[PDB]
DNA sequence: CACACCGGAAGTCCTAATTAGGCCAT
DNA sequence: GATGGCCTAATTAGGACTTCCGGTGT
């Protein structure tokens, strides 16, 4: 019929095919980023969010009054250990 | 109703003579190689309009497949990949997250 | 038609405290939605922290940055933040 | 030194799922 | 205030490739 599937309805589990995984984590990654943005904007709140890629990385965004929680030195360390914790 | 793929488009122009100095198979396991890639890949692009495409590009695309086991490459036979399986491919409720344990509201006040 | 349905709206300060609010309100919970699919489809960590106009701050972590908002340290930390003048 | 390959990341394209603005109710 | 929901219209992704490349191998 048409060029291609379209979007398609996904199961709400962890996704096991690492490439499928690994590209829905980047397609998501970048929106809800997009999102943490328009919402802090449009309404003016102070928004963070911090996503850490299952390879090492660390994505993340803040509004002013939130940047030390991933600026400061007390957070960075914090985040350190989360991230680092045992699984 | 296009649809087009790589992988197909490589067994289109994998059966037909015209581009033989470019495309050629090798063995009969589905094997084969790209003697002149730049130009496969500028027939590539001329479909999916992507003006812009090449091997750099185009090869990419291949070694996806790698993984997604559809073609793989020799070692060694530089422009020589191959169908992994052949000839057998020729067929010719929103606030979930507030009850996740995970989640947490209250007030900036209460923080003392 | 009856409803206009989603009309598109400038990418500014919504000045308009019943408009903002409502918006605040139901875009937190798309986002938050998203956060908690984000993690849950690719098992990675994520941690989204957002503090209403009202004063309520609502937070989703994922079980090893938890520790960022119910720690005593972090749960201080957000209070630092969130309470530096404008 | 060149040149294929390797792969990570993140960005089109087309579509078909999902959100999110006006408005009224809770 | 903060949400629930309807009625529709905006935006997101899933899949399947594309675009940039900095590392390797040969």
């Amino acid at each position: 019929g048409k060029k291609t599937r379209g979007r398609v309805k996904i199961k709400m589990e962890f996704i096991d095919n690492k490439l499928r995984r690994y590209t829905t984590f980047s397609k998501r990654k970048t929106g809800i980023m997009k999102k943490a943005y328009e919402l802090s904007t449009l309404t003016g709140t102070q928004v963070l969010l911090l996503v850490a890629s299952e390879t090492g990385h660390v994505y993340t965004f803040a509004t002013r009054k939130l940047q030390p929680m991933i600026t400061s030195e007390t957070g960075k360390a914090l985040i350190q250990t989360c991230l680092n914790s045992p699984d | 109703d296009s649809a087009i793929t790589l992988w197909q488009f490589l067994l289109q122009l994998l059966q037909k003579p015209q581009n033989k100095h470019m495309i050629c198979w090798t063995s009969n396991d589905g094997q084969f190689k790209l003697l002149q890639a730049e130009e496969v890949a500028r027939l590539w692009g001329i479909r999916k309009n992507k003006p812009n495409m090449n091997y750099d590009k185009l090869s990419r695309a291949l070694r996806y497949y790698y993984v997604k086991n559809i073609i793989k490459k020799v070692n060694g036979q530089k422009f020589v990949y191959k169908f992994v399986s052949y000839p057998e491919i020729l067929n010719m409720s929103r606030n979930d997250y507030i009850h996740s344990g995970l989640y947490s509201s209250f007030t900036l006040n209460s923080l003392n």
